[PDB]
């Protein structure tokens, strides 16, 4: 890409030990907890994000047939078939907590694709 | 009458694998030859590597002395000097027929694929 850095050297991974335990001397802390870790994890991130611009979007709340789309495929990836007959999705269905009246609706419409 | 023990470094930091070693490294062809082993320490990117090498780092900074390890596995460095001194000053090796002839049929088949890879 544009904005080859350097590469992933074992100089790198050492300089998140320094920083972490030079946090901890500040709290008067002889353990290193896991907040020590993020904190030195993110000034590297920030001295290496500051080439991109401050423009960041992500959206992930669309309708919930997407969620019942993702039992589909356990199911092809052990078996890998597309009957109509669907006796064992109903029963990983309703202990995730979805209702029965919007699961017959999600399986006609992708049965009419036939996916 | 010295050994050298050098480690040389790429033009950019960095090996690239397309292209050759004599271009990579602005070392004379003459004392590329000169040397005995020319070895290539790469840094490759793995993830079943860099885990065991961050557990094994690791545990040298967790504690002083290495209490996991036997001491019939790792010897001290007191001890270590006394077998090179020792054996540097009274074991010699003599080549016998056996071992000559197996030298000979190894150069021939390396030039098949300098008087330098012989000695060494």
């Amino acid at each position: 890409s544009k904005f080859s850095f350097g590469q992933a050297t074992p100089r790198t991974l050492l300089g998140i030990i320094r920083l972490s335990q030079a946090l901890a001397k500040l709290r008067l802390a002889d353990m290193v907890d896991i907040d020590d870790v993020e904190e030195a994890l993110r000034l590297v991130r920030v001295s290496k994000e500051s080439l991109y611009q401050e423009t960041n979007k992500s959206k992930e709340d669309e309708s919930p047939t997407t969620k019942i789309f993702t039992i589909i495929k356990k199911m092809l990836q052990e078996t890998g078939k597309n009957t109509l007959s669907y006796e064992n999705i109903v029963k990983t269905v309703r202990l995730r907590g979805f209702t029965m009246l919007q699961l017959s609706n999600c399986i006609q419409e992708y049965s009419y694709l036939n996916v | 009458r010295s050994s050298i023990l050098a480690s040389a470094n790429p033009i950019g930091s960095r090996y690239n694998p397309n292209l050759p070693v004599t271009e990579n490294i602005d070392l004379p062809p003459p004392l590329l030859s000169r040397f005995d082993l020319v070895y290539l320490v790469l840094d490759k990117v793995d993830e079943k590597n860099d885990r065991e090498l961050a557990k094994h780092l690791t545990n040298l900074y967790l504690e002083d002395k290495p209490e996991h390890i036997s001491q019939d596995d790792v010897l001290p460095v007191e001890f270590l000097t006394m077998y090179i001194s020792y054996a540097k000053e009274h074991i010699h090796p003599i080549i016998t027929e056996a071992a000559k002839t197996e030298l000979v049929r190894a150069y021939v088949g390396m030039r098949k694929m300098t008087t330098r890879q012989l000695e060494s």
